[PDB]
């Protein structure tokens, strides 16, 4: 009855160790432009400055 | 903001190279931006014309070494009151 209450605590601490190692991996994972910039307007493509615009300036 | 707005409100001189680089970075995740190098190189030398000035001094150093100099259809300079003279 004491070895099982050992193993419960050790299971509950290896759960926290794996929880930390996961949450440290989750930080260095790269993130989408829709999550790490504005959600609305998910493109990085500008089309900026359109009053005297020349066709052929797009690429 | 005013990312690519020119003096007349249009697009600036290096907008097309910048928008091409932004096309390159839009479809591309990190650890694979090494292919996105030539678009950036094109943009930076659109801005500052470094490779262009390098090429022009490489050909100007040869131009002063010839005694013949110029055997080509030449470029004629005009004064400002003589745009359409002849």
């Amino acid at each position: 009855d004491i070895l099982n209450e050992e193993a419960k605590i050790v299971q509950a601490l290896n759960n926290q160790r794996e929880l930390t190692i996961k949450m440290h991996e989750l930080k260095r994972e790269e993130k989408d432009y829709a999550h790490s910039y504005s959600p609305l307007f998910s493109d990085p493509v500008p089309q900026g400055g359109s009053i005297g615009k020349a066709p052929g300036s797009s690429r | 903001t005013a990312a690519g707005i020119s003096l007349t409100g249009g697009r600036n001189r290096c907008f097309s190279e910048w928008q091409s680089f932004m096309h390159c970075t839009a479809k591309t995740d990190a650890k694979s931006r090494a292919q996105c190098l030539p678009n950036f190189e094109d943009y930076m030398e659109c801005l500052h014309h470094t490779k262009e000035k390098a090429r022009l001094r490489e050909i100007e150093s040869v131009l002063k070494q010839k005694k013949e100099g110029l055997e080509a259809p030449p470029v004629k300079v005009i004064p400002v009151k003589a745009i359409g003279l002849v």
